[PDB]
C-alpha cells in the first residue's frame, strides 16, 4: 500500500514534493486524487519530486498519490488522425473519446548510425520559392526563422495543404500559440480537406509551463508510430521558444544554476534530444520517414542568439524570413543570402535542377547590386542582363496564400523566366502573365505536364518552346 | 562482495549506497543488471561511474545512459576497473559506442581481447618532443598565414554554421588518404546524419582499413558525450606507444565535451562558476588535452573543431582552449556573409609556424605584408563607411585596391563543396600560393576586375576568369 | 567657371547629405547592439547576486 | 643573501582562476565574476614581496614581471584592474600595432613606469 500510495508534502508554482511511493520508479506517471496527472522527476532519499502536469490549484498538501506503474506514455494509432488532442492525448475538440490501443513513450532513443539512409525524395511544399531554391527531402529537418509576424504559420499551412495528393501524414504542433489562432487554423486546413490526414496537438499560452515542455515530444512520439511502420510523416512545431522559455521557467522553479540569458545548461540538449529523432530509415528496417519542421521566433532579426545558434547548429538548413521584405509586399519574405539546404540538391527532381540551378546565385546579386544602384551610372548589361531579370525573378516568385503550385507548373513558368521569355514582358503584369500561362497549359500543354509529371525530367526542349511562343502570342500587354 | 544499493536518482546522476569498507574507487565502473520482476517495472543494463565519496559509504556516479525505470533499493554492482575498451588491430575499420561495444553490426569482439582503462596520467616532460614541421593542406590561407604543423595540435573556431565540418571534411579528403599512417575519428556532440555519411564516405574510399570510429553523437545522455573522447583518445595512445605509429586524430566537437560536464556539474552539488559552467572547467579540459601530445615513441597529429557559443568568443570555453593549441583557424560569420569560403579570419589566425627559419625569408616576408595591408584596410573602415573612398588619399586607394584582391583571392573551392556548387574544386601547393601572393602585392594585376578573383584556386586561373568574363 | 562653381557646390552638398545618412544608419545599429549589451549586463549582476546570496 | 633576483610569472590569470575553482569547491561565497571576495589580497600579498633591501639589509633586490591577458583588449576587467592597481607601471601589447608591421607591439602612450628616470644612465636620459 504505502510502497504505491505517497502523500503530499509541499505544493507551488506546478511543482510537487510528496512522501512515500517506494517502489516509484523515474519518469513514471503519478495521479493525484484530483485525477490530475503527474511525472516523477527526483527520486531523493526520503521523498519525491512531482512535475504536476495541469491545474495544480486542486492539489493541496496532504492530498493522496498513487502509481501507475507506467512510464510517460501518449496514445498512438490511426483513430488519432482528425482529432484536437492536448500533449497527454486526451481529445480536445469535444468529438468524444480516442479509440486508440497501442501507447509510445515520451522519451525514446534515437535511430543509430547504421539504421539510416541518405536523403533521395523531395519534399514539395507547393512554394515556388522554397521548392526552387531551398529544397527539402523526406527525412530532412529544415529550421524556420523570423521575426514576428513574418509569415512562418502560413508557410506550414501551406506546406501542409500540399500534402493532399502524396502518401504523407501531417502533425502540428502548437506551442505557446493563441488559442483562437489554433482555431481559425484547424477551421481553414477543414474548409481545405487536409483533416483527413493531419493531427493536431495543441498546448495553448494559458496552459501550465510543463504541458509546453512535454507537447513536441508528445508530437514525435505521435509520428513515430506512423514512422516505424514504414509511412512518412511531417511535424511541424510551431514555436521552440515558447518551449524553451517554459523549460526555463521549470528549471528556474526548481532553483538550478542558469547560464547566460538565464537559460539552463541543457537547454541545447533539451532541443538535441527532440530534433535527433527524425531521419530517413534504411531499408532494413522499412524505409520511413521522418520530416521536422522546427520554428524559432527572432528580436530584430538577430540570428546570433543564443536559441537561434542553438537550434541552426543541430538541423541540417534555415530558411530565414525578413521583415523589411515582409512589409514591403514581397510574400512569401524568403532571404536567399541567408537560407541555404544542406541536405537539398539531391533531393529535387531532374526537371528543377536544370532550371534552377543559378536562380540562388542569380537572386543574390540581384538583391545586392538593387541597393548600390540607386546612384551613378550604370553599364547597360547591369540595366538588362541583371536588373530587369532579377525584377521579373522577384515578381515571379510571390505567392499568395492558401494556393500551392504543383510541381510541374513551378518547373515551367522558371524554364519560362530562365530563358528570357519574360524579358519583353512588363513588370507590372508578370503575375497575371503566369496565372494565365497556368490556364492555358491545363488546355492545350497536357502533354508536357504529364511527361514532366511521368518521367520527372525537363521534356525535349523544342516543343515546350513552340508552346511557350504560341501562349505568348495570344497574351495581351494591356 | 561489491554489493551497493540505489538511493538517490536525479537525471544522469544516481546515488549508491555500499557497504563500509568496501567503497568503490574514484572512476570506477559499476554494472546495474535488473530484470522486471512485474508488469510495473522495466528490464534495466545501465553503467555507471564514480565521481565523488560524498561520506556515510555513499558514493555519487554518473550514468552512460538514460535513468527512466531505475528504482531505489536496486543491486549494484562493482566492477572494480574504470571502463575499458578493446585496443589493437581488432579496433581498425570497426564503429565504437562509448562503452566500447562495435555497433557497425560485423560482429561481437572476443571477450579475451585485450582491453585498457580510459582513465591515465598524462605523458612526462621528459618524454615530449618538440620538433616543428610543416604540413601542407593544400588551402591557401591556411599554407600561407597560419601553417599547420606535423605532429601539433590544431584548433578550428567558428559559430553555428560558418563552416568547420566542411573544412575537416576537406582536410580529411586532402590529408588523410594518404597519410600512410592509422587514423582516428571521435564524433562527439555532433549530428547523428552526419557520421553515416562519414562511415559511407570511407567505405567507398577504402580508408576505412585504417580507420577506427568512436562517434557518442549529440542525443546521447550527457554522460555518454563527457566519455567518448576519452575512448577515441585511449584508442589513439595505443597505436602511439605500444607500435610506435603516426596516427591521426579528428574530433568533431570538442566544446560538447565542456558543455556536457557543466550540465552535470549542477546535480553534483558544485556552485556554479562566471557563466553557469563548472568550477573545475580549466582542470578537466587540461587533462583531457594533455594526453594529445606526441612523445619520443611516436607521433599523433591532431585536429579539433571547437564551437564557439552565440559568436563570443570571451566565452570561457573557447578562451580556455587557445592555450592548448599550436595552431587556430578562426572563422568569422561576417566573411561567410560576404561569400568568402572557407571564412577563416586573416589576423586572428595564428601559428606557431610561421617563422623565418621554419617556412623561408620570402614566405614570412609575403606573409608579413599580406597582414600589414589587411590590417591598414581595417583601419580604414570607418573613413570608408561614412566618407566614402572620395577623401583617401592615393596612398590609401591603392592599398584599398590591392587589399579587396588579397581578400578575394584568400577563398578557394573545395573538393567537398563540389556538391553545393557543381565546381569540381582545386589543390594549391604552397610555392604556387606564395608566388600568386607576391605577384598580387607587386601590382601585376592591378587591371583585373575584382571578382575574377573569387573561389579560383591558382592565380593563372584569376587570368582566365578574367579574359571569360569580357577583360 | 561659373557653371563649374555651381556643380561644386552642388556636389558637396550632395555629399554632406549622404554622409549624414550614412552616420544615421551606423547609429540605429549601434542602438540595437547598445540595447543587447545592457540586457546582457542586467542578467548577468542579477544571477551574481543571487548565485551569491544562495551561497550562504 | 645580498643577491640580485629576477621572476616571472607567465599568467596570474591562470593563477586567480585556480583560487576561484578551488574556493568554489570549498563553498566560500562567490563575488563578482564568481571569484572570491579575498582575490585582491592574494596578488597584493604576492607581489608586495618584491623590494631593494637597504644597505643594513645586505643590498639585494628582486624584480617582478607578472603577466595578464586579455580578452579582446578588455582592460577594464576585474583581475587587470586589480593587478594594474598594485604594480608600478604597465607595458600594453596590442594586436593592431603587431600587425601594422612595429614588433614589439608596444603602445608608448598607454605604457608608464612609476620609477622612470631613476632607472636609467645618464646617457640614456640625455
Ligand atoms: N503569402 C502571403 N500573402 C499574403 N498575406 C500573407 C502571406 N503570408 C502570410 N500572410 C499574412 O501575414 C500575416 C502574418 O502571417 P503569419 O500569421 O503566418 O505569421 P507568423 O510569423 O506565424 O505570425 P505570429 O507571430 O503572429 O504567429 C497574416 O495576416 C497572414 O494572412
Ligand atoms: N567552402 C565552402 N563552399 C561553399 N559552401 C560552404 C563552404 N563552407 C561552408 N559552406 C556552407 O555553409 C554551411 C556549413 O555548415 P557546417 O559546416 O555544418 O557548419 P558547422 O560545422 O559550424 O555547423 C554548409 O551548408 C554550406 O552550404
Ligand atoms: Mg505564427
Ligand atoms: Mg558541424
Amino acid at each position: 500500500q504505502v510502497s504505491d500510495v505517497g502523500t503530499v508534502i509541499q505544493v507551488g508554482d506546478g511543482i510537487a514534493r510528496a512522501h512515500g511511493l517506494d517502489n516509484v520508479m523515474s519518469g513514471e506517471l503519478v495521479e493525484f486524487a484530483n485525477g490530475v496527472m503527474g511525472m516523477a522527476l527526483n527520486l531523493e532519499e526520503n521523498n519525491v519530486g512531482i512535475v504536476i502536469l495541469g491545474p495544480y490549484t486542486g492539489i493541496k498538501e496532504g492530498d493522496e498519490v498513487r502509481r501507475t506503474g507506467r512510464i510517460m506514455e501518449v496514445p498512438v494509432g490511426e483513430a488519432l488522425i482528425g482529432r484536437v488532442v492536448n500533449p497527454l492525448g486526451q481529445p480536445v475538440d469535444g468529438l468524444g473519446p480516442v479509440e486508440t490501443t497501442e501507447t509510445r513513450p515520451i522519451e525514446s532513443p534515437a535511430p543509430g548510425v547504421m539504421d539510416r539512409r541518405s536523403v533521395h525524395e523531395p519534399l514539395q511544399t507547393g512554394i515556388k520559392a522554397i521548392d526552387a531554391l531551398v529544397p527539402i527531402g523526406r527525412g530532412q529537418r529544415e529550421l524556420i526563422i523570423g521575426d514576428r509576424q513574418t509569415g512562418k504559420t502560413s508557410v506550414a499551412i501551406d506546406t501542409i495543404i500540399n500534402q493532399k495528393d502524396q502518401n504523407m501524414i501531417s502533425i502540428y504542433v502548437a506551442i505557446g500559440q493563441k488559442e483562437s489562432t489554433v482555431r481559425t487554423v484547424v477551421e481553414t486546413l477543414r474548409k481545405h480537406g487536409a483533416l483527413d490526414y493531419t493531427i493536431v496537438v495543441t498546448a495553448s499560452a494559458s496552459q501550465p509551463a510543463p504541458l509546453l515542455f512535454l507537447a513536441p515530444y508528445a508530437g514525435v512520439a505521435m509520428g513515430e508510430y506512423f514512422m516505424y511502420k514504414g509511412k512518412h510523416v511531417l511535424v511541424v512545431y510551431d514555436d521552440l521558444s515558447k518551449q524553451a522559455a517554459a523549460y526555463r521557467e521549470l528549471s528556474l522553479l526548481l532553483r538550478r544554476p542558469p547560464g547566460r540569458e538565464a537559460y539552463p545548461g541543457d537547454i541545447f540538449y533539451l532541443h538535441s534530444r527532440l530534433l535527433e529523432r527524425a531521419a530517413k530509415l534504411s531499408d532494413a528496417k522499412g524505409g520511413g520517414s521522418l520530416t521536422a519542421l522546427p520554428f524559432v521566433e527572432t528580436q530584430a532579426g538577430d540570428i546570433s542568439a543564443y536559441i537561434p545558434t542553438n537550434v541552426i547548429s543541430i538541423t541540417d538548413g534555415q530558411i530565414f524570413l525578413q521583415s523589411d521584405l515582409f512589409f514591403s509586399g514581397v510574400r512569401p519574405a524568403i532571404n536567399a543570402g541567408l537560407s541555404v539546404s544542406r541536405v537539398g540538391g539531391a533531393a529535387q527532381i531532374k526537371a528543377m535542377k536544370k532550371v534552377a540551378g543559378t536562380l540562388r546565385l542569380d537572386l543574390a546579386a540581384y538583391r545586392e547590386l538593387e541597393a548600390f544602384a540607386q546612384f551613378g551610372s550604370d553599364l547597360d548589361k547591369a540595366t538588362q542582363a541583371k536588373l530587369a531579370r532579377g525584377a521579373r525573378t522577384v515578381e515571379v516568385l510571390k505567392q499568395d496564400l492558401h494556393q500551392p503550385i504543383p510541381v510541374e507548373k513551378q518547373v515551367l513558368i522558371i524554364y519560362a523566366l530562365t530563358r528570357g521569355f519574360l524579358d519583353d514582358i512588363p513588370v507590372e503584369d508578370v503575375r497575371r502573365f503566369e496565372k494565365e500561362f497556368y490556364l492555358f497549359l491545363d488546355q492545350n500543354g497536357q502533354h508536357l505536364l504529364e511527361h514532366i509529371r511521368t518521367t520527372k525530367d525537363l521534356p525535349n526542349e523544342d516543343d515546350l518552346n513552340k508552346a511557350i511562343e504560341a501562349f505568348k502570342k495570344t497574351f495581351v500587354v494591356s | 562482495m561489491t554489493r551497493g544499493r540505489v538511493i538517490q536518482v536525479m537525471g544522469p546522476v544516481v546515488d549508491v549506497k555500499f557497504e563500509n569498507g568496501h567503497l568503490p574507487a574514484i572512476y570506477n565502473a559499476l554494472k546495474i543488471q535488473h530484470k522486471a520482476r512485474n508488469e510495473n517495472e522495466v528490464d534495466i543494463d545501465l553503467t555507471l561511474e564514480v565521481a565523488l565519496h560524498l561520506g556515510d559509504d555513499t558514493v555519487r556516479t554518473i550514468a552512460m545512459a538514460s535513468t527512466d525505470g531505475l528504482i531505489r533499493g536496486m543491486e549494484v554492482i562493482d566492477t572494480g576497473a574504470p571502463i575499458s575498451v578493446p585496443v589493437g588491430e581488432v579496433t581498425l575499420g570497426r564503429v565504437f559506442n562509448v562503452l566500447g561495444e562495435p555497433i557497425d553490426l560485423e560482429g561481437d569482439i572476443p571477450a579475451d581481447a585485450r582491453r585498457d582503462p580510459i582513465h591515465r596520467p598524462a605523458p612526462k616532460f621528459e618524454e615530449l618532443a618538440t620538433e616543428v614541421e610543416i604540413l601542407e593542406t593544400g588551402i591557401k590561407v591556411v599554407d600561407l598565414l597560419a601553417p599547420y604543423i606535423k605532429g601539433g595540435k590544431i584548433g578550428l573556431f567558428g559559430g553555428a554554421g560558418v563552416g568547420k565540418t566542411v573544412l575537416i571534411q576537406e582536410l580529411i579528403h586532402n590529408i588523410a588518404q594518404e597519410h600512410g599512417g592509422i587514423s582516428v575519428f571521435a564524433g562527439v556532440g555532433e549530428r547523428t546524419r552526419e557520421g553515416n555519411d562519414l562511415y559511407h564516405e570511407m567505405k567507398d574510399s577504402g580508408v576505412i582499413s585504417k580507420t577506427a570510429m568512436v562517434f557518442g553523437q549529440m542525443n546521447e545522455p550527457p554522460g555518454a558525450r563527457m566519455r567518448v573522447a576519452l575512448t577515441g583518445l585511449t584508442m589513439a595512445e595505443y597505436f602511439r606507444d605500444e607500435q610506435g605509429q603516426d596516427v591521426l586524430l579528428f574530433i568533431d566537437n570538442i566544446f560538447r565535451f565542456t558543455q556536457a560536464g557543466s550540465e552535470v556539474s549542477a546535480l553534483l552539488g558544485r556552485m556554479p562558476s562566471a557563466v553557469g559552467y563548472q568550477p573545475t572547467l580549466a582542470t578537466e579540459m587540461g587533462q583531457l588535452q594533455e594526453r594529445i601530445t606526441s612523445t619520443a615513441k611516436g607521433s599523433i597529429t591532431s585536429i579539433q573543431a571547437i564551437y564557439v557559443p552565440a559568436d563570443d568568443y570571451t566565452d570561457p570555453a573557447p578562451a580556455t582552449t587557445f592555450s592548448h593549441l599550436d595552431a587556430t583557424t578562426n572563422l568569422e560569420r561576417k566573411l561567410a556573409e560576404m561569400g568568402i569560403y572557407p571564412a577563416v579570419d586573416p589576423l586572428a589566425s595564428t601559428s606557431r609556424a610561421l617563422a623565418p627559419e621554419i617556412v623561408g625569408e620570402e614566405h614570412y616576408q609575403v606573409a608579413r605584408k599580406v597582414q600589414q595591408t589587411l590590417q591598414r584596410y581595417k583601419e580604414l573602415q570607418d573613413i570608408i563607411a561614412i566618407l566614402g573612398m572620395d577623401e583617401l588619399s592615393d596612398e590609401d586607394k591603392l592599398v584599398v585596391h590591392r587589399a579587396r584582391r588579397i581578400q578575394f583571392f584568400l577563398s578557394q573551392n573545395f573538393h567537398v563543396a563540389e556538391q553545393f556548387t557543381g565546381q569540381p574544386g582545386s589543390y594549391v601547393p604552397v610555392k604556387e600560393t606564395v608566388r600568386g601572393f607576391k605577384e598580387i602585392l607587386e601590382g601585376k594585376y592591378d587591371h583585373l576586375p575584382e571578382d575574377a578573383f573569387r573561389l579560383v584556386g591558382r592565380i593563372e586561373e584569376v587570368v582566365e576568369k578574367a579574359k571569360a568574363m569580357g577583360v | 567657371l561659373l557653371d563649374a562653381k555651381a556643380s561644386e557646390h552642388a556636389a558637396r552638398m550632395t555629399a554632406m547629405k549622404n554622409a549624414t545618412d550614412n552616420a544615421n544608419e551606423l547609429i540605429r545599429t549601434l542602438t540595437l547592439s547598445y540595447n543587447r549589451a545592457r540586457q546582457a549586463a542586467i542578467t548577468q549582476e542579477i544571477t551574481e547576486i543571487v548565485a551569491g546570496a544562495n551561497a550562504l
